[PDB]
């Protein structure tokens, strides 16, 4: 029942002494006899670890208190108490540091603490992420060591919200040239800076930030709790969200409440059989201690009915328990507060949130970035691929119909993949795809970004690797990161293509439709292939994914995943020219060689009346301005017009 | 310069064949001041060790202790690690707990570790593996550090690899286990491999349970890394034979068969670098009270008698001389062949049948198949070169065609 | 499967959806 202690300064001392002689049995029920002593810590870190190991594993002591701030190995953490106790499973109270890195049960076996380490921290700011819709946020953490676990911890978490952020990567621990990240993050989404970087590491993004005047509204700073003490408050902008925990702050109340969990714990350790002293470590003594995952258990895995906080619901892993916080503001060093983690969900308190911005109410944080990347993506019906009439200039035609044709400056290869491998010439696009941008960027005004992308996939994942890992490829992997989210294309919405984002209201229920020089589905001659009945179509598109979910056409499958070629003008100008027999596609493409070419049958054979949506990301404030731009030409006489001019376009 | 030889081994070996290692080791007449020494830690506790390291601190500032033991032990290599951080000094892990590997070491830390890492064990374990076409594996971890770090690697060594491999449920073995939450987990793995990433204790308490429990048969091939077998003169009796051991030492490599490869690795860098700090012995005076040009971090690249021994950011032998043995039957290690820094050097490519692999297994259901080459039979190819593997629908075919007529 | 139980003959029923192009000619 020998109870150890180890602290540095005489003030913890002398209140490790009374909270032991004084409300000492107070915890429970059972009248505890623990003999408490304390160690002086040494200036030096070998003697008071050879201190240690000959007093504390020789008394057989059951917990210790490690909360003093000045540490004798001038990195703010007991390293030498805890590499020796670790061995016999010591519950090392390291509330005296907040490392993550320390925390983690990986390299420490026995550590806990009462104070909530960066993983914490980072779990708060997620979680006051959720309130207010902020999932496309900016990490500026410059620390490495903690800083890479903060943003596993947070990337991690925006996973598992169903989401993933932007920018989770670190630049350079305490740097000075960010101008250039601030002034891309000055066009994204949310202006929300997280920093859990240490004193120096975040003054200088401060000031680097003071420099070019980023005190503006939205700017949400997230802040620790040793991160703006001393000289870090004039730096850090007026209004940063402090996050402050019950009993971090005075060291009194800490080691009170410290005590108050070691004295639970001991008592819950009596409730229960298998009261065992640890082995006593003597020279030559080499035991484990036989009741270490059940104290690890007890203290971490179980909860706790009293105490010191008097809350319940412990976390896990002994860091630190949810409860109640005691966020305060700085504006101008004040004494206001703003919305408190109460543990469960944050509370709004009685003034509300203050914001450097100027108002009081929600900032302008959930901004609709301006540059919106355009991504161009080669399409059969739509996309028109053809040499430029002037230098970097395009020339608008008008066709028979009431439709204006507009060209946009795609920059992109000026013709296909096996013809030229890229090319970086501004040549002119026009189609359905081209005219809904031209209408989008007339109706909002935002910075577009238009560029032709080389291959004409669709980047399914039937046989795709993604870095050994399930994700998208071609034009889709870089939808769900977040660079190029809308993407003018009608792709097919009809399976688990569609199951991560929403796309727009179907403009287009034409389908697929199949080619004939396998007249019908209901034909043998479709269903079962042949030498001559080739079908080369776009490799890796939604018919592979209807041939999956289709199994009927086992037989068929074989001769089309080894007969879909990667481009599509090589396979257009085959069907074209009587070389393949069946291209399954958009029926405006048949329509077309139809009209252009007589000795063409064309039967058409569409029976998908599949619908046809704008790709675009699901977590996006741009979505519903696709849906009612195509709500509009619906009502409107631009419908057929533009259905005259490309769908049914005849020479 | 002076080379502390610290010996914390149980074996009472002579230390008196040590002070004469200088000779054959680069005699050079540039170090002055060479006060090797070696000593003999008979009491195993950290107390001891901390006693040894203030007393030889204040024999005129001894720099550069090479420290090693015979059992690796996790109370050692958290000690040395703090020394190395504390002292600063350029410790050598040979063998025991100086070379336990950890899972986060300190970045101003100079432990360098003689061996294999976990990511060079994962890969020639998976190697192994695949040589012999085993991909029904399940992976036990356990409260140790280097678990998160394994399971990582094995999940990206099984993304990388498009060969087929069966990613049974991972056991974890952090808390005690009380036989009534862990036997139905055990129940549950039907896998042929048992990936018993565990320490010594642990693993004897596993095949006690899997043996009173019927979970040995002769289809289970268990297999443990280094961490399991760290030492070459103690074997428990639970452990049947055929237990694949991958251990980075045996009795051949030894510790005089390291220690002068780190001697030579230190006066080497002593010689090389030399010029830029002239007193490089400068330590603490004592225990009581008390990186710009000094030897901390300027040996990791040394290249003694042609093996690769450069060390990562935090001290390890990338391409280590580790021997993969099998454990026979009169309870000894029985050496299969190594490793070499280029591939696989499997000695014994021929698997043993191991019918019997403890005392008590009278199940003999070991058969053997013979094929020749036939032209409307199954045509006789080659493995992909690919991956150095094939699928399981290609059945691999122990070859014995010889290069030569003459040749045997 | 008593609604979709008389539709087995079906001269134009899946081919009554190519309406919007030419069909065979």
């Amino acid at each position: 029942v020998n109870i150890g202690a180890v602290l540095s300064t005489r003030k913890h001392e002398q209140m490790f002494r009374e909270a032991v002689n004084q409300a000492n049995k107070r915890h429970g029920s059972w009248k505890i006899q623990l003999n408490a002593t304390s160690v002086t810590h040494k200036p030096n870190a070998i003697q008071m670890a050879l201190s240690v190991c000959e007093d504390l594993i020789s008394s057989q002591v059951y917990a210790i208190l490690v909360s003093h701030p000045p540490t004798p190995n001038d990195h703010f953490t007991p390293t030498p108490v805890s590499y020796t106790a670790g061995f016999y499973r010591i519950p090392v109270l390291g509330l005296t540091t907040r490392m993550s890195i320390y925390s983690d049960k990986s390299i420490h076996l026995s550590f806990l603490r009462t104070v909530p380490p960066y993983s914490h921290q980072s779990s708060v700011w997620f979680e006051m992420m959720r309130v207010y819709n902020w999932n496309h946020i900016i990490l500026l953490v410059s620390d490495d060591h903690e800083g890479r676990a903060a943003q596993k911890r947070l990337e991690t978490l925006l996973e598992e919200r169903e989401s993933k952020a932007e920018k989770v990567l670190q630049f350079d621990p305490g740097t000075k040239n960010v101008t250039a990240l601030l002034m891309e993050a000055r066009e994204l989404e949310a202006r929300v800076i997280i920093l859990s970087a240490s004193e120096d590491d975040a003054a200088t993004v401060y000031r680097a930030a003071a420099m070019l005047n980023m005190t503006g509204s939205g700017y949400v700073w997230l802040v620790g709790e040793r991160e703006i003490s001393g000289n870090a408050l004039r730096y850090a902008p007026d209004g940063i969200i402090g996050l402050q925990l019950i009993n971090g702050k005075n060291e009194s109340a800490h080691i009170s409440d410290a005590v108050g969990v070691v004295a639970q714990a001991v008592h819950e350790l009596l409730e229960k059989e298998n009261i065992t002293d640890p082995p006593r470590g003597c020279v030559g003594n080499t035991n484990i201690w036989k009741t270490g995952p059940l104290f690890k258990r007890v203290l971490m895995s179980s909860k706790y009915a009293d105490g010191v906080t008097g809350r319940v619901e412990f976390n896990e892993d002994g860091d630190r328990k949810f409860a109640n916080y005691s966020i305060m503001n700085l504006q101008n060093r004040k004494l206001v507060q703003v919305g408190i983690y109460n543990g469960t969900h944050v509370i709004p308190n009685d003034r509300k949130i203050i914001w450097p911005g100027g108002e009081t109410e929600k900032p302008r944080g959930y901004q609709m970035s301006t540059r919106l990347k355009i991504v161009t993506i080669h399409q059969e019906p739509f996309v028109y691929v053809k040499p430029t009439m002037s230098d970097g200039t395009c020339k608008e035609e008008f066709t028979v119909n009431g439709d204006p044709v507009k060209k946009v400056i795609c920059t992109g290869p000026n013709d296909t993949s096996p013809g030229s491998p890229r090319h970086t010439v501004p040549q002119c696009c026009y189609g359905f795809c081209i005219d809904l941008l031209i209408k989008l960027a007339r109706t909002m005004n935002f910075t577009y970004e238009v560029h032709l992308v080389a291959d004409g996939k669709f980047g399914t994942q039937e046989r795709v690797n993604n870095s050994n890992k399930k994700e998208w490829n071609g034009m889709m992997g870089e939808l769900l990161s977040g660079q190029a989210d809308m993407i003018v294309a009608p792709l097919t919405i009809n399976n688990e293509r569609a199951q991560y984002i929403e796309f727009s209201k179907p403009f287009k229920y034409q389908g697929l439709t199949i080619l004939v020089k396998i007249t019908g589905i209901n034909d043998p001659r479709l269903r079962n292939p042949s030498d001559k009945f080739i079908y080369a179509t776009v490799k890796q598109s939604s018919v592979d994914i209807y041939f999956r979910r289709q199994v009927e056409l086992s037989t068929m499958y074989r001769h089309m995943e080894k007969h879909n070629y990667e481009s599509a003008a090589e396979a257009i100008q085959a069907v074209r020219d009587n070389k393949l027999h069946a291209f399954i596609w958009d029926s405006a493409v048949l329509e077309f060689e139809a009209s252009q070419k007589c000795d063409l049958v064309t039967t058409g054979e569409l029976f998908f009346r599949s619908g046809f949506g704008i790709g675009m990301r699901k977590d996006s404030p741009w979505k519903q301005n696709v849906s009612l731009s195509i709500l509009k030409s619906h009502e409107n006489g631009f419908m057929e017009d533009l259905d005259k001019t490309w769908v049914r376009y005849q020479e | 310069l002076n080379i502390a030889v610290l010996l914390g081994h149980s074996h009472d070996v002579t230390e008196r064949e040590l002070r004469n290692l200088w000779g054959p080791e680069q005699a050079t007449g540039l170090p002055l001041d060479v006060n090797v020494v070696a000593l003999l830690m008979n009491r195993t506790d950290p107390k001891s060790l901390i006693t040894h390291v203030c007393d030889l601190m204040s024999g005129a500032r001894i720099h550069g202790l090479v420290f090693g033991d015979d059992t690796d032990q996790e109370a050692v290599a958290q000690m040395l690690d703090f020394i190395s951080s504390q002292t600063f000094i350029p410790i050598l892990g040979i063998h025991g707990g100086a070379s336990m590997i950890m899972a986060d070491k300190d970045p101003t830390s100079t432990f360098f570790q003689f061996g294999a890492s976990i990511q060079q064990q994962a890969t020639v374990m998976l190697k192994i593996m695949q040589d012999y076409d085993w991909h029904v594996f399940s992976l036990v971890t356990t409260i140790f550090p280097g678990y998160r770090d394994f399971i990582s690697f094995i999940k990206t060594t099984v993304d990388n690899s498009f060969v087929g491999w069966d990613m049974q449920n991972v056991i974890t073995l952090d808390t005690s286990f009380e036989d009534a939450k862990t036997q139905v987990q055990l129940k549950k793995i039907h896998s042929s491999v048992i990936l018993l990433y565990c320490s010594k204790d642990e693993a004897v308490l596993i095949l006690s349970e899997a043996r009173s429990l019927g979970l040995t048969g002769y289809d289970f091939f268990w297999i443990v890394p280094s961490l399991v077998s760290g030492n070459t003169e103690l074997i428990p009796k639970e452990f049947p034979s055929g237990l694949i051991s991958v251990s980075y030492d045996d009795w051949d490599y030894s510790l005089e068969a390291r220690v002068r490869d780190g001697l030579g690795i230190l006066t080497t860098a002593a010689s090389s670098m030399l010029e830029k700090f002239s007193y490089i012995p400068e330590a603490k005076a004592s225990c009581y009270g008390q990186p710009l040009h000094t030897l901390h971090q300027f040996m990791v690249n040394v290249t003694w008698d042609g093996k690769d021994l450069s060390f990562t950011e935090e001290g390890y032998q990338v391409h280590p001389r580790l021997v993969v043995i099998v454990l026979n039957k009169d309870r000894e290690w029985e050496k299969v062949g190594k490793w070499e820094n280029q591939t696989l050097s499997l000695r014994h490519a021929v698997w043993p049948r191991y019918k019997s692999f403890s005392d008590c297994e009278p199940d003999d259901n070991h058969l053997s198949i013979v094929t020749l080459e036939e032209a409307p039979f199954v045509i006789v190819e080659d493995i992909d070169p690919l991956t150095e593997t094939c699928v399981r629908n290609t059945v691999p075919c122990r070859k014995f065609v010889k290069i030569n007529n003459s040749t045997n | 499967v008593l609604h979709d139980k008389w539709y087995k003959v079906v001269p134009c029923g899946k081919r009554s959806f190519a309406v919007t192009e030419t069909l065979q000619m």
